[PDB]
């Protein structure tokens, strides 16, 4: 997971 | 839930610095092409960040800051500056060093500090  | 943007038991007002924070700092940052990830509170459910609130205990975002200024929530520009710092620091702490959003935060924070350096005296 994570943002960008 | 969303952070509070009003509190009848917290002393607030509108100073010359706080109007600068609202009408110069927030306005300048909001128009920036890198500002949009900071417009609203991080939605850890929608963004599939299930541990966001494990790592980040004090969320902050520019939408909340703008509404607090509109509500005369702050007592001093210092308080508003700290909210901006919390917002950027949260982003550095949670995200990976190589993420685009970290680069975006760094460029936005530099503009934030440039504007704070020219804030009027209280």
């Amino acid at each position: 997971t994570g943002k960008f | 839930s969303m952070p509070e943007v009003s509190n009848p038991s917290k002393p607030g007002r509108k100073t010359n610095q706080l109007q600068y924070m609202q009408n110069v700092v927030v306005k300048t940052l909001w128009k920036h092409q890198f500002a949009w990830p900071f417009y609203q509170p991080v939605d850890a459910i929608k963004l599939n960040l299930p541990d966001y609130h494990k790592i980040i205990k004090n969320p902050m975002d520019m939408g909340t800051i703008k509404k607090r200024l509109e509500n005369n929530y702050y007592w001093s520009a210092s308080e508003c500056m700290q909210d901006f710092n919390t917002m950027f620091t949260n982003c550095y702490i949670y995200n990976k060093p190589t993420d685009d959003i970290v680069l975006m935060a760094q460029a936005l924070e530099k503009i934030f500090l440039q504007k704070v350096a020219q804030m009027p005296q209280e």
